[PDB]
């Protein structure tokens, strides 16, 4: 080996060295993949949490999280736009207050949840709107749109039970992850808190698996 | 001289080692052969499994020579064989406690602190942590080969004088004691105890996602069976090596240790048999042949 | 891309003094540096070498001991730190930068030095001859000599080419024994065996007429020619 | 209407498509069999080269 | 009016299907059915190449056949020297979402693109010993997926969008675009002498492309399901196409038709990529079951296997001399094998 072989070899170990630095946070993100409809309230969700394909990276206690916003850009059907399979869930917006395109968000919803390149990605649900939706059922029942409502359309806990059933039965028979729900306002403050405890509860679960306890 | 009367040990361990060796050589094999061409899963788990299982088949292949001196009462060969048949007897049977152990601490640590354990659970610490262990239980048999141990019939690591039991036996007690038995006890309760603790709560799971009460009955059976089959042997010991320095005046505490001590060693060994059924053959993965 | 020098002046023996360097224009800590000097009337001679990152060091037999080399990255400067003077250190020092990886060129560009003064298994490089008069319009050829191959078994040959004119730094004709540097015309050529090398001017015009030297790079240290003079 | 000059362009381009000269299938097997029997001394994959002469030696 | 296009365009078809039938005299394998065999092709791994923190994705050899650039999705792309492993450059995108590359057959510039429909260039060699964007190019409404050089100053890339387009770098403005397929285009490959080159799209097409007018000269169909992969043979007179459906096939353009399938009963997985060898006697395929296989390209025979990958085989190459093979995978590990 003469001298400059000698020089480029170290010049390697130097770039080897920047690689295993930047190594270290790369193994250690948490990535979200965040979904909604074009009247939700999407932007004001993400202004009041103090936070092409847009993302957010933020932080809670001590884990680093990014937010992967694809802005309506869904359109590719499957031939391989579905490179989002390192992902640890899928964070859905739904305007329940809307009766009116509550069909067509769960077409939207089912057309989804039923890939098979998301089969060990977890599904959170914000319902979004919750007070006008007080407003609205008390004057315009239910069940002018659905009729398989059962219980009195004056009555939030019966709509909501309906809307949270209607929107499970899609999924597949397969259970290896779980659906979690909220019924949040369109601004509140345990958002960051309600995200956290759902992605630990998708680790801990996984991790059951890993450890041949299950 | 307190009268005690021990001559039913050498037909006590004759026997039922023997059913040791029958049992042992057959199960710990088939362990072997699920995870070499059966499983095709490699994570830090397997790496465990599979040192625990080979530590506990070589333990399986010394017994032969135990059961024929001590059948026969004649060991014609010397000093070496029996020091090195010895010695691989006590390293491969405390491996075993380090290795059980070592799981312990991983599940505590991947089912306690789910986010600040991305970067702490690697294969390659896991094969470090394995050359350590190996190392440590290899050279801490260092001072088997430094007494005299034989003593027309040759005994062996039997009979020996009181003054060696308090000039180097001692010592090596209490260097296993410590090193060997006292931190992994308190490990394995401590982690485990956490772990209970936490997947016993209404908010740390996915309201009633999987059956959690197996997974707590089998974390509860791995550490009844491990403070079970380990403990008296080793508070035994302790009280041996106490008697034969001559500590303990009163005949009726040195009667009941002589004659106790042969009745533990016995539980300790059939560990042996009990490892490749609980840890393996019960989980639902490896449960798929 | 510029360095400017400075810390020269006048001594006296036994003294000591510190030699600064500023870079300008490019990634000062992508490149590793060298100081080089050349004696009142005589010709050039390697001093001392500090690498990217500050992993190795090299020195000279004749200022081992003495000398010391150090960069100051943030600040882009170099530093030599001179002690226990003596007569013949009297001189004017340069600063190089070099940068090498599968491909490069690592003497491209040169300073401008300053004025200090003060009150074997090395391979040796001829240069036989020291001047030659010639006439535009015609060729000029000039050879030199090793007294070890220079050829390495990756298939290599190391042998560069300088030329300085009067009054200024040098620069760099040819490395390797074969590719043309950067912005330099095409009438120069270079060609050789083992042992023997040659370089060659077609069309000698004005702006040609100086000192040419040549150096080895197999192995520290740096040895350099005695130069040819080439006049009109 | 964009839909019948749609059809006419569609139509003009099947119509320039379909009106290329051909050759026959035996033809273009004996070029490719010729091509490849006459280049085969010079693959260092289908004929490999001594351990002398590579250069991942 | 549209009714007599529609049975115009009918007639048309039946005309070239006809015609495509009348020529076929003899088949492929009745021609090479008395020739001896490969015979049995065995590869050993000469080189690893580690360093990507994430999966590759794309990768092109130089043409000196000494070195590689590589892109992963950690947002990174590598320049590496193959003889000695040793690294050359590392380049970190603006944009991590990354699905192709490609190196100057002068060796001053390379190229990358993705998701973010923009097609970036880079100069390797200036006065400050630092790699720095030469230019970006937009217009494109759908996210790139190949790009190959033509000079260093012209560019061919395909989009999303059933697009392709040729660029002239030195202005930024496009200089021809290429229109006509319904689907999605996957990959393009350039002829040899650099006068045409070919497409594929999801539409379970193929189509010829003439450069210096901007017309498509032919259409080949044949295949079931989406092309993810395509290449000419080394004289420019045929080219392999792969498929997610696992069959390749071999299309010739003078006879206009198709001669050649490889499949096999036991493969039931899509292909990610082709390539051929320097006399074109070998044709090399990468599947989605981390596996590589050599077929005979004159007989359809199965000659040798690669393996030793562990996720995936994602992209393959083939040196300009035809003295080393390499692979890269999802496993983040590229391979060398002579
Ligand atoms: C990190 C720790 C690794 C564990 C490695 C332990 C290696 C031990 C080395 C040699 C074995 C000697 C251990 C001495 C303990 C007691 C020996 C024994 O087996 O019991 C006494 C027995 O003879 C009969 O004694 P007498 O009453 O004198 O007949
Ligand atoms: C002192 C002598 C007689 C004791 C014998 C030492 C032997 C049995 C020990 C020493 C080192 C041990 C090895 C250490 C590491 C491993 C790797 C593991 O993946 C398989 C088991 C294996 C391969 C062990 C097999 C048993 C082993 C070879
Ligand atoms: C006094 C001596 C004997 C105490 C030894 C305690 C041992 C059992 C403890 C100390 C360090 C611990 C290890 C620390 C880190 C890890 C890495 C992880 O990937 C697997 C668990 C593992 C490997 C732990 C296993 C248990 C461990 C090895
Ligand atoms: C005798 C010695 C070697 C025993 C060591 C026991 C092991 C299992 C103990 C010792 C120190 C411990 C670590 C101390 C601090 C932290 C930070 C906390 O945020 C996560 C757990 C973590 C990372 C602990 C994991 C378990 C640990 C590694
Ligand atoms: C009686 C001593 C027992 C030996 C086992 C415990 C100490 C060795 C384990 C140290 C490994 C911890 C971290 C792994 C190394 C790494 O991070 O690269």
């Amino acid at each position: 080996v003469s001298a400059e072989d000698k020089a480029a070899a170290e010049r390697s170990k130097e770039i080897d060295k920047c690689l295993s630095r930047e190594k270290t946070y790369v193994k250690r993100l948490v990535k979200i993949l965040l979904l909604g409809a074009d009247n939700s309230g999407k932007s004001t969700f993400l202004k009041q949490m103090r936070i092409g394909i847009h993302e957010y990276d933020f932080e809670i206690k001590n884990v680093p999280f990014k937010m992967v916003d694809v802005g309506g850009q869904r359109s590719e059907r499957k031939r391989w736009f579905e490179c989002f399979d390192s992902v640890t869930s899928i964070l859905f917006l739904v305007d329940s207050s809307d009766f009116n395109r509550l069909t067509e968000s769960l077409n939207d919803f089912e057309t989804i949840v039923n890939n098979r390149v998301f089969s060990n990605v977890s599904i959170i649900l914000f319902l979004n709107k919750t007070d006008l939706l007080e407003e609205k059922v008390q004057i315009v029942s239910i069940k002018d749109y659905f009729l398989e409502f059962e219980g009195d359309p004056h009555c939030l806990r019966d709509v909501q039970k309906f809307l949270v059933e209607c929107f499970r039965n899609k999924r597949r028979d397969q259970q290896q992850k779980p659906l979690y729900h909220h019924f949040t306002t369109a601004i509140n403050t345990e958002n960051a808190r309600l995200i956290f405890r759902d992605v630990k509860d998708t680790i801990l679960h996984d991790n059951l698996k890993q450890l041949m306890l299950q | 001289h307190c009268f005690y009367n021990d001559s039913f040990k050498y037909t006590l361990y004759g026997c039922m080692f023997s059913m040791v060796f029958v049992l042992g050589l057959i199960s710990n094999c088939v362990a072997i052969y699920i995870f070499a061409c059966v499983l095709k899963v490699r994570n830090e788990t397997t790496t465990y499994m599979i040192n625990l299982a080979m530590s506990d088949l070589l333990f399986v292949f010394t017994l032969p020579f135990r059961i024929f001196y001590f059948t026969t009462r004649n060991w014609p060969f010397g000093d070496l064989l029996c020091k090195i048949s010895v010695m691989l007897f006590y390293t491969n049977m405390y491996g075993s406690i380090l290795f059980l152990t070592c799981i312990s601490v991983d599940r505590f640590l991947a089912i306690v602190y789910p986010f600040k354990s991305k970067t702490l659970r690697t294969k390659r610490n896991a094969k470090i942590v394995c050359t350590g262990v190996w190392l440590t239980v290899i050279g801490g048999s260092a001072p088997a080969v430094f007494v005299q141990s034989t003593h027309a019939s040759r005994a062996c690591f039997e009979n020996f004088p009181e003054a060696t039991w308090k000039t180097y036996l001692s010592r090596i007690v209490i260097f296993i004691e410590i090193v060997g038995f006292f931190i992994p006890l308190i490990l394995n309760v401590t982690c485990s105890s956490m772990v209970l603790k936490t997947l016993t709560k209404p908010v740390t799971l996915s309201r009633s996602k999987i059956n959690k009460t197996k997974v707590l009955k089998m974390i509860f059976v791995h550490l009844i069976i491990f403070c079970f089959c380990f403990v008296p042997y080793n508070i035994n010991l302790i009280l041996y090596s106490l008697v034969r320095t001559q500590t303990f005046v009163n005949c009726s505490v040195v009667a009941a240790v002589r004659t106790m001590y042969p009745i533990t060693l016995c539980i300790a060994v059939s560990n042996c048999c009990f490892d490749p059924i609980v840890y393996y053959f019960t989980s639902d993965t490896i449960q798929n042949s | 891309v510029q360095l400017v020098e400075s810390g020269g002046g006048l001594v006296q023996p036994g003294g000591s003094r510190k030699l600064s360097c500023s870079a300008s224009g490019f990634a000062f800590s992508s490149f590793g540096m060298h100081w080089v000097r050349q004696a009142p009337e005589k010709g050039l001679e390697w001093v001392a070498y500090i690498s990217s990152g500050s992993g190795t060091i090299y020195y000279a037999d004749t200022v081992k001991g003495r000398f010391t080399i150090s960069r100051d990255d943030p600040k882009n400067t170099l530093f030599l730190q001179m002690t226990s003077l003596r007569s013949e250190d009297t001189a004017m020092y340069y600063c190089v930068r070099s940068i090498y990886y599968y491909g490069s060129s690592p003497f491209d560009f040169w300073g401008q030095g300053t004025t200090l003064t003060v009150s074997s298994a090395d391979i040796v490089m001829t240069q036989a001859t020291s001047s030659v008069p010639v006439t535009p319009g015609e060729s000029v050829s000039i050879s030199c000599r090793s007294s070890k191959s220079l050829l390495h078994s990756n298939g290599n040959t190391y042998l560069y080419w300088f030329l300085q004119r009067p009054g200024q730094s040098p620069q760099l004709l040819i490395y390797r024994m074969s590719n043309l540097a950067s912005g330099v015309p095409d009438r120069f050529s270079g060609s050789g065996s083992g042992t023997a090398f040659t370089l060659t001017i077609s069309r000698l015009e004005a702006e040609d007429v100086g000192v040419y030297y040549c150096m080895q790079h197999l192995e520290y240290p740096l040895t350099f020619g005695a130069g040819t003079k080439l006049e009109l | 209407t964009a839909s019948i000059a749609q059809a006419r362009k569609l139509v003009e381009q099947l119509k320039m498509e379909a009106n290329i000269d051909r050759i026959k299938v035996s033809k273009a097997a004996a070029d490719l069999m010729a091509y490849c029997e006459a280049h085969a001394k010079e693959d260092p994959l289908l004929t490999p080269v001594p351990a002398s002469e590579n250069p991942f030696r | 009016e549209l009714d007599q296009l529609r049975q115009e365009a009918e007639q048309l078809k039946n005309q070239i299907r006809d015609a495509r039938k009348a020529c076929a005299d003899a088949t492929l394998s009745q021609i090479t059915n008395n020739i001896d065999p490969v015979g049995r092709i065995q590869m050993r791994t000469r080189r690893t190449l580690r360093g990507h923190l994430a999966k590759i994705y794309a990768m092109h050899w130089g043409t000196d056949s000494r070195l590689l650039v590589s892109a992963s999705q950690d947002g990174k792309l590598i320049i590496w020297d193959s003889y000695t492993t040793n690294k050359v450059h590392a380049i970190p995108l603006r944009s991590s979402w990354v699905m192709t590359c490609a190196y100057a057959p002068s060796g001053n510039y390379v190229a990358c693109g993705g998701l973010d429909n923009i097609c970036s260039i880079y100069n390797l060699k200036t006065r400050e010993g630092n790699v720095r964007v030469s230019r970006e190019l937009a217009g494109h409404t759908g996210y790139l997926s190949c790009c190959r050089f033509l000079d260093d100053n012209q560019i061919v890339t395909s989009s999303g969008d059933t697009t392709c387009a040729l660029w002239d770098i030195e202005t930024g403005q496009q200089t021809t675009t290429f229109t006509g397929h319904t689907g999605d285009v996957m990959s393009l490959s350039l002829a040899p002498d650099t006068r045409l080159f070919v497409s594929g799209a999801c539409d379970a097409s193929a189509k010829l492309w003439d450069v210096r007018e901007g017309m498509c000269r032919q259409t080949f169909t044949g295949h079931e399901s989406d092309i993810n992969a395509i290449c000419f043979f080394p004289n420019g007179n045929a080219f392999a196409t792969g498929s997610d459906d696992a069959t390749c096939r071999l299309f010739d353009l003078r006879a206009d038709q198709e001669l050649m399938t490889y499949s096999h009963d036991n493969i039931i997985c899509g292909i990610t990529s082709v390539s051929f060898s320097k006399s074109g006697r070998l044709l090399l395929a990468g599947y989605d079951d981390f596996n590589c296989n050599v077929w005979d390209a004159l007989k359809a025979d199965r000659a040798g296997v690669l393996a030793g990958h562990d996720n995936r085989v994602s992209c393959l190459g083939v040196t300009d001399d035809g003295m080393a093979v390499a692979t890269g995978s999802w496993d983040s590990f590229l391979k060398i094998w002579n």
